[PDB]
C-alpha cells in the first residue's frame, strides 16, 4: 500500500515538481577501469561457456535470461574479435547434464555469430553439467598449443550442477594444464565456481544489470594477464600479400579458400603451402602456420604501450586556452582533463574517446 | 614499427634554413587568385588522364 | 466533377524555371547567388558533375562526361542530364568533326566562378560602412515578427480577427485560387488548394506562395528576374546583419513593402533604407521540413495508437486546422485532444485533401517524444487515414468521347488505329468494339466517320 | 549531412624546397586549391559542415573558424581566415632540426577527436558523415607508425572514410590507410593541376563514390620487416609477450626482457 504513494511528492512540499531532480541520477552510467603494465596474453584461445538448463528460461532481466545472453554475447563476440582478430573463439552449450560445442576453434564471427542466432532456438533442457562441459573444453585447449592462452568465460545460470566426478579432477587437471577459465553467474555467488575461477586463476563475478552484465563482459574482453609459467614462445608467423587475378587470371585458378566454400580468383596465398584463402588473418588449416595481416598486429599493441589517466579537475583552474586542445572547443563543462606528460587541455570527450579509442595522446607524440 | 628502411636522406643545413625562409617570406608575400586556382588546360589534361582511358 | 479533385500542383525549382526563356535564364544567370541556388537545387548527381565541368571552357564529348557513372547508375544520371539542359545550363557544343562536347552555359560557369572566387562584385554586397542601426531588432524579434506576419496571413485564411492584410495581398490569394471567391466582399473561404496548402509545410507554402506571386508578378508589372535574384540573395543573407536597400527599383521597393508586410524583411520604417533579413527568408527555399517534428522547431501533437491526438499547442490556428480532419474533444490550456474518424477524414476528404497531406501535416508536428522511431505515425493510423480515402477515392472521372457500335470490327478496327495514329486513345473494348477517345478527337474523327 | 576534414601537408622542408625549386606548383597554388575545394564542399549543399587542419613541423593548426567584415560571407570568411591563420602559422614560423618531422598523427588525432564532438552535437534526426582527406607531401616519417595505425583503427571503429593525395614523395602508412578504411590514395602526377583531381576524385560524396567510375585502388603490399637487421619478411617468428617481429628464430627476445622456452 506504498506504490502509488511511493513519489517523491509523498511527503515533501518542493517534491511536487522537483522529484525528477531528487532523484535525477535515475539511469545514467560512467564506465571507466584500472590497467596494469603486464604481459598480457595477446595469442587468446577464449570458449564460452552457457547454462542450456531450464533455468535459462527466467526473467531475471528484462528479457529471459537466453536471450539477454545472447543478446550480449553477439555484441562480445563482435567486439573480441574487433580488439583481437589474432584471438578464436569456441561455443559450448551445457544442456540435458550434457554439453554441447556449439562452436568450434575458429576465428570467423560470421560463422560464429550464425550459431548464435541459430542458437536462440535452443530448448532450455535438463540440468548443467559442469565437469561435461569442461571436459569438452580441455580435451580441445589440450592440443593448442601452451603458449596460446587458452582461456574458458562461463555464464552460470543455475545453482546445481550434475557432475560425474569431483570437478577437483578437472581442477586438479586444469591448474597442471595452466588453463585459465572465469565465470560469471546470474544473481547469485556459487562456491564451486567461486572456488574453480580463483584456483584456476580466472574470476567469478556476477550479473546485476544488462549493463553490469556489458561491464563485467568489457573486463573479459581485454586480454588476461600472463605469468612465466606460460610458454614464452617465438611463434612463427606468416604475412602474406594479398594477389588478385592480374595476368588475366593466368596461371592463377580460383579456389576456395580451406576453412570457406567461396571460390576466390584473388587472396592471400599461404606462403608455407600456397592454399587460397580469400580472407586474412586465417589459420593454415593444412599446414599449422598462421597468417596474419601487419596491421592486425599493431592492431593490438596499443594494449602493449596504453594511455594514462589525464588530471582532472572542474575548472581550467591552469587557465590554459579558453577552447579546449585537441578537438577545438569552448571548456563548456565544468571539468577538465590534462595530461600528465603535455599537459594540454582536453575535455569530457578527450578523456573518454583518446583514452579509450585513440589510446594516443596528441601532446606526447609532439 | 615493423617497416623496412625506407629511401629517406637528409638535405644540408643551408637547404632547411632557406626552405623554413623561403617558405615564410612566400607566405608574408601570397594572396588567393582565380587564375592560380585552375586553367582550362590544366583540368581538361588532368580529366585525360583520369579518363576512362587515361594513365 | 468531370475529373478528379482539384490539386495544388507543387512546383519546385525545376518545374519554375523550366518553363522560363534561356534569355530569362541566362539574366537570371546574371547574380552569381541566382546560380548557388540554381545550383544547390540540383540532385547531387549534376551538383557534382557541375562542379567537376565548372573550371572547362572545351566541349568535352557527351559520351566521355556520361561514362562518369557506372552503368546501373548512368539511367538515374540521365535524370539530372534532363534537367541541365532543360535548365540551359548544359548547351551542347561540336568538337572537330562534329562530336557532341558539351558545355556550361557561360554565364552560369561564370557567375558560379565569381561565386566561388573573385570577381567584378563582390556577391553584389556590401555594408556601407554604417553603424548600429537605430531601434536594434534582435534574431529572436525577427523571427517571431515573420512568424507572426505568417500566422496572421494563414489566420487570414482561417478568416479569424485581426487579420490585417492588405486588400491586395488578400486578393492575390483569392486570384491564387487559395481563397474561393464563393460570396460577394471576399469573405473568408477556402479552396480545396488552400485547404491544401494550409496543411503544407512553411517552406512548401512560402516557395509556392511566392511561385503565385511571381506568376502574377509580370501581370502586375514586377521584375521577375530582379525580384528572383533578390530573393535569392536574401536566402544567402545573414539574420543579425544588417542589408541596405540602396540602389533597389520601385518594382523591387513595392515588392520589399510586400516583403516587408509579409515579414520576410524587417524595416526601421516603410521608408528606411537598411534592414534584416528573417529566418523565413534565409530558409526560403525548395527543400524539405523533415520526417517528424522539425529540425528549426519541435513537433507538437502526439498522435497514439488509439487514433487519439494530444497537440501541446495553443496555437487557435493549428487547433482549428486539426480540427478540418480531426474531430477535438477537449481544449486544455497547454494541450488540446482530439481523435482521427472517418467522417472527420472524410469531411477532409470530401473538401479535397489528399490523407498524404494529413499524414506529412502530423508528422512534420509529430512531437519529440514521438520521436526516435522509424514510423512516427503508428501503421495502423497511416493504414487507416489512406484507407478512408482509398474508401471513396475508388471512383475516377474522366471527360472523353465515346465512339461505339460502329457498321463492323473494320471500322473498330480502322478507328481504334486512328486513335493509336494520333495517340488520342483513351480506352477501348475490341469484343463491342467500343472505343473512346479524348475530346480533342471529338469533331476530326466524327468527320472521319462519314469517311473511314 | 557530411563533415568533410581537409588535412594538408604543411612541411616547410619539401614546400621550401619546392619553394626554392621555384616549381610551377609551389604551396600558394596548393591552398588556392584547397580553399576553393573546401569553398565547393560547403557550396555543394547548404547543410555540409567543413573543417581544416595544417599538420605542421611542431603544430596541429585549425583553420577554422570565418571573418566578420561582411563583405561576402559565406566563402570569403572561410578562405579570410584560412589564409590568416596559414599566414600566422607560417609567417609566425621557427626553426628546428631537432624535431623535423610532420605531425601527421597529432592532426589526424585532432581531427577524429574532434569529429567525435561534432558528430555527438549534431541531432540524430539525421547524422553526419564525415571523411578526411590527407594532402601530403612531404617524406612519410615512419616513428609515427606506432600512432598511425592506432589512428587507422580508430578511424575504422567510427566508421570515418580516409582518403589521401600524395604530392612527390609516396607514404606506404597513408597508402595503407586508404586501403584498410576504404578510402583512395592518388599519387598526383600534374601538382598544379591538383585541384581538377580533388574536384573529380576526393570531392564525391560517400554515396558517390559507389556510382562513379573512379580509378581502381591501387593495392598495397603489406611488406614488413623485423626490428633485427630490417630484413623483409614473408614469414618470421613472433615473441608471443610483446609481439616483437625477428626474422629468423632467436632464445631471447631483443625487444624485451624475456627468455624464449624453447623446447
Ligand atoms: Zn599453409
Ligand atoms: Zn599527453
Ligand atoms: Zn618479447
Amino acid at each position: 500500500e506504498r506504490t502509488w504513494e511511493i513519489l517523491k511528492e509523498d511527503e515533501s512540499g518542493s517534491l511536487k515538481a522537483t522529484i525528477e531532480d531528487i532523484l535525477f541520477k535515475a539511469k545514467r552510467k560512467r564506465v571507466f577501469e584500472h590497467h596494469g603494465q603486464v604481459r598480457l596474453g595477446m595469442m587468446r584461445h577464449l570458449y564460452v561457456v552457457v547454462d542450456g538448463s531450464r533455468t535459462m528460461e527466467d526473467q531475471d532481466l528484462k528479457p529471459n535470461r537466453l536471450t539477454c545472453t545472447l543478446k550480449l554475447l553477439e555484441y562480445f563476440v563482435e567486439e573480441y574479435f574487433d580488439q583481437n582478430p589474432i584471438s578464436q573463439i569456441g561455443i559450448i552449450v551445457t544442456k540435458s547434464k550434457r554439453a554441447e560445442k556449439l562452436t568450434e576453434l575458429s576465428g570467423n564471427p560470421r560463422k560464429h555469430i550464425t550459431s548464435l542466432k541459430k542458437a536462440v532456438d535452443m530448448t532450455c533442457h535438463g540440468e548443467p553439467s559442469l565437469y561435461n562441459s569442461l571436459s569438452i573444453a580441455m580435451q580441445t585447449l589440450k592440443h593448442m598449443p601452451g603458449h596460446t592462452s587458452r582461456e574458458v568465460l562461463i555464464i552460470f545460470s543455475s545453482l546445481t550442477t550434475c557432475d560425474p566426478s569431483n570437478i577437483y579432477d578437472l581442477i586438479k587437471t586444469l591448474k597442471a594444464a595452466k588453463i585459465r577459465v572465469s565465470v560469471i553467474g546470474l544473481s547469485a555467488e556459487v562456491r564451486v565456481c567461486t572456488v574453480l575461477a580463483r584456483e584456476t586463476g580466472g574470476t567469478y563475478h556476477v550479473i546485476l544489470d544488462e549493463s553490469h552484465y556489458k561491464e563485467l563482459l568489457t573486463h573479459h574482453v581485454s586480454p588476461p594477464p600472463a605469468s612465466s609459467s606460460s610458454e614464452c614462445s617465438l611463434i612463427r608467423m606468416g604475412f602474406p600479400q594479398h594477389t588478385i587475378a592480374s595476368l588475366s587470371d593466368q596461371d592463377a585458378k580460383p579456389s576456395f579458400s580451406m576453412a570457406e566454400p567461396g571460390l576466390t580468383l584473388g587472396g592471400y596465398f599461404c606462403p608455407q603451402c600456397r592454399a587460397k584463402y580469400c580472407e586474412l588473418p586465417v589459420e593454415c588449416k593444412i599446414c599449422g602456420l598462421t597468417l596474419v595481416s601487419a596491421p592486425h598486429l599493431a592492431r593490438s599493441y596499443h594494449h602493449l604501450f596504453p594511455l594514462d589517466a589525464f588530471q582532472e579537475i572542474p575548472l581550467e583552474e591552469y587557465n590554459g586556452e579558453r577552447f579546449c586542445y585537441g578537438c577545438q572547443g569552448e571548456l563548456k563543462d565544468q571539468h577538465v582533463y590534462v595530461c600528465a606528460v603535455c599537459q594540454n587541455v582536453f575535455c569530457v570527450d578527450c578523456d573518454v574517446f583518446v583514452h579509450d579509442s585513440l589510446h594516443c595522446c596528441p601532446g606526447c607524440i609532439h | 614499427g615493423p617497416t623496412p628502411i625506407q629511401s629517406l636522406q637528409y638535405a644540408t643545413s643551408q637547404d632547411i634554413i632557406n626552405s623554413f625562409q623561403s617558405i615564410r617570406q612566400e607566405m608574408e608575400a601570397y594572396t588567393p587568385k582565380l587564375t592560380q586556382v585552375l586553367s582550362s588546360s590544366a583540368a581538361s589534361s588532368t580529366i585525360t588522364a583520369l579518363s576512362p582511358g587515361g594513365a | 466533377r468531370g475529373l478528379n479533385r482539384v490539386h495544388l500542383q507543387c512546383r519546385n525549382l525545376q518545374e519554375f524555371l523550366g518553363g522560363l526563356s534561356p534569355g530569362v535564364l541566362d539574366r537570371l544567370y546574371g547574380h552569381p547567388a541566382t546560380c548557388l541556388a540554381v545550383f544547390r537545387e540540383l540532385p547531387s548527381l549534376a551538383k557534382n558533375w557541375v562542379m567537376r565541368m565548372l573550371f572547362l571552357e572545351q566541349p568535352l564529348p557527351q559520351a566521355a562526361v556520361a561514362l562518369w557513372v557506372k552503368k546501373e547508375f548512368s539511367k538515374a544520371q540521365e535524370e539530372s542530364t534532363g534537367l541541365l539542359s532543360g535548365l540551359r545550363i548544359w548547351h551542347t557544343q561540336l568538337l572537330p568533326g562534329g562530336l557532341q562536347g558539351l558545355i556550361l552555359n557561360p554565364i552560369f560557369r561564370q557567375n558560379l566562378r565569381i561565386a566561388l572566387l573573385g570577381g567584378g562584385k563582390a556577391w553584389s554586397d556590401d555594408t556601407s560602412q554604417l553603424g548600429p542601426d537605430k531601434h536594434a531588432r534582435d534574431v529572436p524579434s525577427l523571427d517571431k515578427y515573420a512568424e507572426e506576419r505568417w500566422e496572421v496571413v494563414l489566420h487570414f485564411m482561417v478568416g479569424s480577427p485581426s487579420a490585417a492584410v492588405s486588400q491586395d495581398l488578400a486578393q492575390l490569394l483569392s486570384q491564387a485560387g487559395l481563397m474561393k471567391s464563393t460570396e460577394p466582399g471576399e469573405p473568408p473561404c477556402i479552396t480545396s488548394a488552400g485547404f491544401q496548402f494550409l496543411l503544407l509545410d512553411t517552406p512548401a507554402q512560402l516557395w509556392y506562395f511566392m511561385l503565385q506571386y511571381l506568376q502574377t508578378a509580370q501581370s502586375r508589372g514586377m521584375d521577375l528576374v530582379e525580384i528572383l535574384s533578390f530573393l535569392f540573395q536574401l536566402s544567402f543573407s545573414t539574420l543579425g546583419k544588417d542589408y541596405s536597400v540602396e540602389g533597389m527599383s520601385d518594382s523591387l521597393l513595392n515588392f520589399l513593402q510586400h516583403l516587408r508586410e509579409f515579414g520576410l524583411v524587417f524595416q526601421r520604417k516603410r521608408k528606411s533604407r537598411r534592414y534584416y533579413p528573417t529566418r523565413l527568408a534565409i530558409n526560403l527555399s525548395s527543400g524539405v521540413s523533415g520526417a517528424g517534428g522539425t529540425v528549426h522547431q519541435p513537433g507538437f501533437i502526439v498522435v497514439e495508437t488509439n487514433y487519439r491526438l494530444y497537440a501541446y499547442t495553443e496555437s487557435e490556428l493549428q487547433i482549428a486546422l486539426i480540427a478540418l480532419f480531426s474531430e477535438m474533444l477537449y481544449r486544455f490550456p497547454n494541450m488540446v485532444v482530439a481523435q482521427v474518424t472517418r467522417e472527420s477524414v472524410q469531411q477532409a476528404i470530401a473538401s479535397g485533401i489528399t490523407a498524404q497531406q494529413i499524414i506529412h501535416f502530423l508528422r512534420t508536428r509529430a512531437h519529440p517524444v514521438m520521436l526516435k522511431q522509424t514510423p512516427v505515425l503508428p501503421p495502423t493510423i497511416t493504414d487507416q487515414i489512406r484507407l478512408w480515402e482509398l474508401e471513396r477515392d475508388r471512383l475516377r472521372f474522366t471527360e472523353g468521347v465515346l465512339y461505339n457500335q460502329f457498321l463492323s470490327q473494320v471500322d473498330f478496327e480502322l478507328l481504334l488505329a486512328h486513335a493509336r495514329e494520333l495517340g488520342v486513345l483513351v480506352f477501348e473494348n475490341s469484343a463491342k468494339r467500343l472505343m473512346v477517345v479524348t475530346p480533342a478527337g471529338h469533331s476530326d474523327v466524327k468527320r472521319f466517320w462519314k469517311r473511314q | 549531412l557530411n563533415l568533410l576534414v581537409i588535412v594538408v601537408d604543411a612541411n616547410p622542408i619539401w614546400w621550401g624546397k619546392q619553394a626554392l625549386k621555384e616549381s610551377q606548383f609551389t604551396l600558394s597554388k596548393c591552398i588556392d586549391a584547397v580553399m576553393v575545394l573546401g569553398n565547393s564542399h560547403l557550396f555543394m549543399n547548404r547543410s555540409n559542415k567543413l573543417a581544416v587542419i595544417a599538420s605542421h613541423i611542431q603544430e596541429s593548426r585549425f583553420l577554422y573558424p570565418g571573418s566578420k567584415d561582411g563583405k561576402y560571407e559565406l566563402l570569403t570568411s572561410a578562405n579570410e581566415v584560412i589564409v590568416e591563420e596559414i599566414k600566422d602559422l607560417m609567417t609566425k614560423s621557427d626553426i628546428k632540426g631537432q624535431h623535423t618531422e610532420t605531425l601527421l598523427a597529432g592532426s589526424l588525432a585532432k581531427a577524429l577527436c574532434y569529429i567525435h564532438r561534432m558528430n555527438k552535437e549534431v541531432k540524430d534526426n539525421q547524422e553526419m558523415k564525415s571523411r578526411i582527406l590527407v594532402i601530403k607531401a612531404a617524406e612519410d616519417s615512419a616513428l609515427q607508425y606506432m600512432n598511425f595505425m592506432n589512428v587507422i583503427f580508430a578511424a575504422q571503429k567510427q566508421n570515418i572514410l580516409i582518403d589521401a593525395c600524395v604530392l612527390d614523395s609516396d607514404s606506404g602508412l597513408l597508402q595503407q590507410a586508404c586501403d584498410i578504411t576504404g578510402g583512395l590514395y592518388l599519387k598526383v602526377p600534374q601538382m598544379p593541376s591538383l585541384l581538377q583531381y580533388l574536384l573529380w576524385v576526393f570531392l564525391p560524396d560517400q554515396d558517390q563514390r559507389s556510382q562513379l567510375i573512379l580509378p581502381p585502388p591501387v593495392h598495397v603490399d603489406y611488406r614488413a620487416a623485423c626490428f633485427c637487421h630490417r630484413n623483409l619478411i614473408e614469414i618470421g617468428y613472433v615473441c608471443s609477450v610483446c609481439l616483437s617481429i625477428f626474422c629468423n628464430f632467436s632464445p631471447i627476445c631483443t625487444t624485451c626482457e624475456t627468455a624464449f622456452k624453447i623446447s
